[PDB]
DNA sequence: AATCTGGGTCCTT
DNA sequence: TAAGGACCCAGAT
């Protein structure tokens, strides 16, 4: 459920997402883009930074199927609908 | 240190560490 | 203005 | 079933 940070003694939410607010502290990067060798805190910002090589955009449009790799163009784009 | 065990109470350098531990309880 | 940071919840074995 | 994985979002660079 939740926990406290030793070290700010603020609480953290969430069955294990500790290590993740940790590395806030300490500075750790343990998530290394194959291809550029950038080095992240999360596997899920790693995630995200890939798209940039693949060129994969998960977020789809229903009206007319444009495909976008961030929300926000998404959001932005669905004001022509 | 920052990977404190929330049943023995051992403290742990890394998390790896803490989750070596998790399996002697 | 776009993109990032850090923290939130849901899902799935 | 922990906790990994995924995704959202308010605020900040
Ligand atoms: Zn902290
Ligand atoms: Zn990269
Ligand atoms: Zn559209
Ligand atoms: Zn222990």
């Amino acid at each position: 459920h939740m926990q406290k940070c030793p070290i700010c003694e603020k609480v953290i939410q969430g069955a294990g997402k500790l290590p993740r607010h940790i590395r806030t502290h300490t500075g750790e990067k343990p998530y290394e883009c194959n291809i550029c060798k950038v080095r992240f805190t999360r596997q899920d910002k790693l995630k995200v930074h890939m798209r940039k090589h693949t060129g994969e955009k998960p977020y789809l449009c229903q009206q007319c199927g444009a495909a976008f790799a961030h929300n926000y163009d998404l959001k932005n784009h669905m004001r022509v609908h | 240190k920052p990977y404190l065990c929330q049943q023995c109470g051992a403290a742990f350098a890394h998390n790896y560490d803490l989750k070596n531990h998790m399996r002697v309880h």
